[PDB]
């Protein structure tokens, strides 16, 4: 008995009660009932990834329970925990490859709306595989059994290079653009609806015609600037509209009906610009902390493994920091493996329609 | 047939009085469209001049034309009519007429996608007198070699189009002409010129025979060294 | 106020091929309420992009816009020789708000050349008539970037002279100048010695024609 190995155990169990039906029922309901897309290839891609994961932990128990003794053969003891590194680098290289994607269709959308199809995704998948199972051959290679396990420093370098310092830079890159871009656009529908309050401000108390023309003017600006940043169409072409329709009635000199016609425009405004930059404020708020809460599991989930993996060339095993470090070898496997069971609630179980879609499925 | 638009104002006036230009549409209706009106002096850019509203009946005129200039439009034919008054030197240009559309859609979004032919409207402040030929040789000598240089100058003419030719066309290679210039007084001048070897001069005479088709001016002037 | 606008590229020369690339500057917020046009000499402008993000139907896709904040730029990638005219950008805010720039010409690019500088006097009827011309011919400069002065008898004069300039050249794409200077038959026959300075740049030293009367 351990208290390591009890935290390992316990936390092994619950990652599995709580990924493998999960993710069973988001494969199902992504493959027979929601269309074939590329969000679906990559949402499909993640579930088998994370279900191939779950399907070993059985195994993992089972060899943590024996206190590592492993009286089957070498076949076994060389391919489960190949299988593991495979199905966690396949993970982790997904949801690179969906970060890197997100962001892509937000930097250039003309490139996307002309080249990504399901082809494209299907190949980059594949490619995704194939890089895992390379990366996967030396650790059935060099495996050996009784413990199982090892008798290696530039794996461990090649590893922490190619499959965490590389994909979290991607990751955390590509979200801080997305970030910032849409922090962009918020920021410029709040100048342009701060543009339209603060001349109505002067309009609702003018006195020339002059400045009532310029300041409506500035609107119809920002009227136009705001369109290209559907109902909310419809509000801003009526907006349009009575804009013009304020400014004929200003150049043939009545300045008290182009300060009615401009007055009047507080309601479209309440009806439509208040919502919207409502629903606008709340989708930026959601979506920043959905990135937030991705970035802060990713990095939880697989740092520690990292850093104990580097640590332990640093350090030897004879010593009590390492017998620490290879006690709490399987924490840090545990922790890793949970982000197994992490990502469909963060990636799948986001989106509106497939949540009502397996709502309807049960 | 396609989107096209006629101007039938064309022609020169005196300093003030009034003038008259119309706008033709074929290829639609122009209840559905606005018509505006863009200057253009000749060797300047473009400059906005009016717009008429035939659905709304608002109109609208530039900083420089109010109280002067008069727009409407017709849509029993669909056309558009600009009276302008106390006209100056300014106001010189030839006139286009476009067409640009209404916010419900795309096409105001859209340019000035079909122009108009073009109406001249200038001012005359001057009659019409008939140019004058004379020719332009070397004074003593040249020494170039094989190129030489002979032309004509035709002077003090209102009308901007002029007919020039060398020998009625036997001589086309080399023959230059310069577009005329505006002088002081009001009128016109301009130069053609032709290069010819020396070996030429003393075999074959040239005669620039210069006609004049707003006129009935017809010159026949020899140059010889 | 009206919005101004301002157009740095009034004219620049390029070759068959080369990328031209034409900015434009608003006074303020236009919201790519800017519109561009060619024409050519001679005829009626036709427009070729609209909103500097889409392209009109019959307009070849070498041309290319962009927005940047007040900021337009128009490209081409590629020039053909049906393309050389004049570009004019135009503000299509509203119906009162039309607003056009100052144009940008291109020309062709050629080789170095020498012009061959001629100079008439006045003819016999000139001095029948009462009152004398005279002109100076420039044949053949490419960069159409040159300086004519009269030297009227040891002193120079400007102002009263008049120049002209062909344009597009249909044989050699070079450009053709045409000077010319009027007097009176008193204020001509009381000078001996004429001349004509020409400073082009493709000259060594600027070129001198001269001739005495009588
Ligand atoms: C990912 C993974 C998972 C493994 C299995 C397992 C072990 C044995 C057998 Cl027979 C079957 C399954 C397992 C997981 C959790 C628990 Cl509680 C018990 C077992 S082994 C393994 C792995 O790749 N180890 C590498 C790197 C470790 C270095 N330390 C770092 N990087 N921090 C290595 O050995 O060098």
């Amino acid at each position: 008995n351990e208290p390591p190995v009890i935290l390992s155990m316990v936390i092994l169990s619950l990652t599995f009660l709580l990924g493998l039906p999960g993710n069973g029922l988001v494969l199902w309901v992504a493959g027979l009932k929601m269309q074939r897309t590329v969000n679906t290839i990559w949402f499909l891609h993640l579930t088998l990834a994370d279900l191939l994961c779950c399907l070993s932990l059985p195994f993992s128990l089972a060899h943590l329970a024996l206190q590592g003794q492993w009286p089957y053969g070498r076949f076994l003891c060389k391919l489960i925990p190949s299988i593991i590194v495979l199905n966690m680098f396949a993970s982790v290289f997904l949801l690179t490859a969906i970060s890197l994607d997100r962001c892509l269709v937000v930097f250039k959308p003309i490139w996307c709306q002309n080249h990504r199809n399901v082809g494209m995704a299907c190949s980059i998948c594949g490619c995704i595989w194939v890089v895992a199972f390379v990366m996967c051959i030396p650790v059935f290679v060099y495996r050996e059994i009784n413990r199982c396990g090892y008798k290696l420093v530039a794996i461990t370098i090649t590893r922490l290079v190619v499959g965490f310092l590389l994909p979290s830079v991607i990751m955390i890159a590509c979200y801080s653009f997305i970030v910032f871009r849409a922090r962009r656009q918020l920021a410029d529908l709040e100048d342009n609806w701060e543009t339209l309050n603060d001349n109505l401000k002067v309009i609702e108390k003018a006195d020339n015609a002059a400045q009532v023309k310029d300041a409506l003017t500035k609107m119809r600006a920002a009227a136009l600037d705001a369109q290209k940043a559907k109902d909310f169409r419809h509000g801003f072409d009526i907006l349009v509209g009575q804009i013009d329709d304020a400014l004929k009635l200003a150049n043939e000199g009545k300045v008290k009906e182009a300060q009615a016609a401009a007055e009047q425009l507080k309601t479209t405004r309440n009806a439509y610009i208040q919502k919207y930059l409502e629903r606008a404020r709340s989708t930026l708020s959601k979506t920043f902390r959905v990135a937030v809460v991705v970035v802060a599991v990713f990095l939880v989930c697989w740092t520690p493994y990292h850093i104990f993996g580097v640590l332990s060339l640093l350090t030897d095993p004879e010593t009590p920091l390492g017998k620490t470090l290879m006690s709490w070898d399987h924490v840090c496997i545990a922790l890793a493996s949970a982000n197994s069971c992490f990502n469909p609630f963060l990636y799948a179980l986001l989106g509106k329609d497939f949540r009502k879609k397996a709502r309807q499925s049960i | 047939s396609e989107v096209q638009l006629v101007e039938s104002g064309g022609g020169l006036v005196q300093p003030g009085g009034s003038l008259r230009l119309s706008c033709a549409a074929s290829g639609f209706n122009v209840v559905d469209f606005s018509l505006h009106w863009v200057r253009q002096a000749p060797g300047k850019g473009l400059e906005w001049v009016a717009y008429i509203s035939s659905s709304s009946g608002s109109t609208s005129y530039a900083d420089s034309v109010k109280g002067r200039f008069t727009i409407s439009a017709d849509t029993s034919k669909n056309t558009a009519y600009l009276q302008m008054n106390s006209l100056r030197a300014e106001d010189t240009a030839v006139y286009y007429c476009a067409r640009w559309g209404y916010w419900p859609g795309e096409p105001w979004w859209k340019a000035f996608d079909y122009w108009g032919q073009g109406t001249l409207v200038t001012v005359s402040s001057a009659s019409t007198k008939g140019p004058s030929v004379f020719p332009l040789a070397p004074s003593s000598k040249s020494t170039s070699g094989g190129t030489a240089a002979l032309g004509c100058l035709v002077k003090d003419y209102f009308p901007e189009p002029v007919t020039v030719s060398w020998n009625s066309g036997a001589l086309t290679s080399g023959v230059h002409t310069f577009p005329a210039v505006l002088q002081s007084s009001g009128l016109y001048s301009l130069s053609s010129v032709v290069t010819v070897p020396s070996s030429s001069l003393g075999t074959q005479t040239y005669i620039c025979n210069v006609n004049h088709k707003p006129s009935n001016t017809k010159v026949d002037k020899k140059v010889e060294p | 106020s009206d919005i101004q606008m301002t157009q740095s590229p009034s004219s620049l020369s390029a070759s068959v091929g080369d990328r031209v690339t034409i900015t434009c500057r608003a006074s303020q917020s236009v919201s790519s309420a800017v519109a561009w046009y060619q024409q050519k000499p001679g005829k009626a402008p036709k427009l070729l992009i609209y909103s500097a993000s889409s392209l009109y139907s019959g307009v070849p896709s070498r041309f290319s816009g962009s927005r940047s904040g007040t900021d337009f730029t128009l490209t081409i990638s590629s020039l053909q020789p049906e393309d050389f005219a004049t570009y004019y950008c135009q503000q299509y805010l509203y119906y009162s708000l039309v607003t056009f720039g100052q144009g940008t010409k291109v020309e062709i690019k050629r080789t170095v050349a020498a012009p061959s500088v001629f100079i008439f006097p006045p003819s016999d009827s000139q001095l029948k008539s009462g009152t004398a011309s005279v002109v100076c011919l420039l044949n053949n400069f490419y960069p159409r970037e040159a300086k004519v002065q009269w030297k009227v008898d040891n002193a120079l004069q400007s102002g009263n002279s008049q120049e002209s300039v062909t344009e597009q050249d249909s044989k050699d794409s070079t450009y053709s100048l045409s000077s010319t200077l009027t007097l009176s038959k008193a204020d001509y026959e009381k000078h001996k010695v004429y001349a004509c300075e020409v400073t082009h740049q493709g000259l060594s030293s600027p070129v001198t024609k001269s001739f005495n009367r009588g």
